[PDB]
Formats: structure tokens, sequence, C-alpha cells
């Protein structure tokens, strides 16, 4: 970096545009199947052994 | 005439240090301002 | 008979213009470091 020291990291530019887009984007494939008559649902699994099946 | 010898180099180098930080962080923020300048998060 | 309440369309598209906007304003990230 050099300048500016934050005690930190940033990024500027088409990094950050880029990056913004590549998280929300996957959040919504995790919710993608399961739209429509033709959905299936899904299995949630914690650390202890709580089964959620939900869509 | 060539007296006034400056033998300490201290108050130099700090005082070039100071215009080096001042002016890295005018131009952090130099991005937004005005009607079409963008957000920070 | 496939029908749905018209308040689902209507604020669905208020909601999901909203988050699209403050999401493309940012240019810029600093992250800072955990005590
Ligand atoms: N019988 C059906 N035939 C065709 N499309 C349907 C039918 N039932 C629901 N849909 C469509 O499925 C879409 C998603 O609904 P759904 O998957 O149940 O989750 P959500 O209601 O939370 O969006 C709706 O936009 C609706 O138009
Ligand atoms: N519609 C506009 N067109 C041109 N210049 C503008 C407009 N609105 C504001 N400005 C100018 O932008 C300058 C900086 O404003 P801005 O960066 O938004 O906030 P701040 O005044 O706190 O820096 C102001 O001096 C103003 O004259």
């Amino acid at each position: 970096e050099g300048p500016l020291s934050v005690f930190g990291d940033r990024s500027t530019g088409e990094t950050i545009r880029s990056q913004n887009v590549m998280a929300a984007a996957s959040i919504a494939n995790i919710v993608k199947s399961s739209l429509g008559p033709v959905g299936l649902d899904k299995m949630l699994v914690d650390d202890i052994g709580d089964v959620t099946i939900t869509n | 005439g060539k007296g006034a010898y400056q033998d300490r180099d201290k108050p130099a180098q700090i005082r070039f240090s100071n215009i080096s930080a001042a002016k890295a962080v005018a131009d952090a923020i130099r991005t937004s301002l005005g009607p079409k300048g963008m957000d920070k998060m | 008979g496939v029908f749905e309440p018209t308040i689902v369309k209507v604020k669905s598209l208020k909601f999901a213009t909203e988050a699209a906007i403050t999401i493309l304003r940012i240019d810029d990230l600093i992250k800072l470091h955990p005590e």
C-alpha cells in the first residue's frame, strides 16, 4: 500500500464492484432450486444434530 | 555571501513526511465529491 | 385458477429495486482488523 496507514485493507475500482456481485449471486443460487410447483425441499443440519427441512 | 550552513536534516525530512501524509488523505476522499461521487462502505 | 394477491408483486418490486441501488453505489471497502 504505502501511504494511508489505516491498519486494515482496502479494495477500489472494479475489484470491489465485481466482488459485491459474486457474493450476491451466490446467495440467490442457494434458493434457486426451490421455486414453483416443481421445486424440492432442503435439509439443514447444525453442529449438534438438529434437523430442519424447509424450502 | 555563503554563510548559514544547515547541519541538521531532521526538520527537512519531517516537514516532507507531513506533506505526504496529508496529501494521501486528500487523495482518498477525492472520489466521493460532487453530484456524481460514489459511496464508501 | 392460478391467482396471486397484487400486494405481493407490487411490494417485491419496490423492495428489490431499493436494495439494488444501495449496493450499486459502493466504490470502496475498508475492513478494519479485529482487536
Ligand atoms: N400451480 C402453479 N402453476 C404455475 N406456477 C405457480 C403455481 N403455484 C405457484 N406458482 C408460481 O411459483 C412462483 C414461486 O412461488 P413459490 O415457489 O411457492 O415460493 P414463493 O411463493 O415464496 O415465491 C410464484 O411466482 C408463482 O407464480
Ligand atoms: N447539481 C450540481 N451540479 C454541479 N455542482 C454541484 C451540484 N450540486 C452540488 N455541486 C457542487 O459540489 C460541491 C461539493 O459538494 P459535495 O461533494 O456533494 O459535498 P461537500 O460540499 O460536503 O463536499 C459543492 O461545492 C457544490 O457546489
